[PDB]
């Protein structure tokens, strides 16, 4: 059980 | 928990703090496997040294995890939401969670490992809520701010 950090993607 | 708490305020939790490690992805099963197995191996060089893990104070919010000293409440990381790509609970052990944060310093990601008692399912819960909440806002300011 994990969760992606979907805004994550955008501040890279 | 509510929105309002991780929107408003922060959710504490205490916890033990294994260290963290360099890793090669963002995310995946197999990446975090691999560091809470080296973490546990320093671990127990540590312990065979007299050393105990640090305890620490955890604050999630949807603005990050900080990382506090549990007497002097004193920062000694702030992991800001925006760059903790992944959070998971162990499988095969229920105390240890973990995520990768990519590092403010040097473009690596960090996979953080720790141990609780009882909270571990819970603790990773709540940041995967951090992230949802933190994630909507971002699309309602229409990918905007901080």
């Amino acid at each position: 059980n994990g969760y992606e950090n979907p805004t994550y993607k955008f501040f890279e | 928990h509510t929105p309002e708490a991780l929107s408003k305020h922060f959710i504490p939790y205490n916890a033990k703090f294994l260290g963290s490690t360099e890793v090669e992805q963002p995310k995946g099963t197999e990446v975090v496997r691999d560091a809470v197995r080296k973490l546990k191996f320093a671990r127990h060089i540590k312990k065979s040294e007299g050393q105990k893990i640090p305890k620490v104070e955890l604050q999630i919010s949807i603005y990050g995890v900080k990382i506090l000293e549990p007497k002097t409440k004193e920062v000694q990381h702030n992991c800001q939401l925006h760059r903790i790509s992944f959070c998971a609970d162990d499988k095969t052990d229920k105390r240890i969670f973990t995520f990768i944060c990519k590092d403010s310093e040097s473009n690596k990601h960090l996979c953080y490992v720790f141990d609780s008692e009882k909270c571990a399912e819970e603790i990773t819960l709540t940041i995967g809520q951090a992230f949802d909440l933190a994630y909507r806002k971002f699309l309602e300011s229409g990918g905007k701010d901080v």
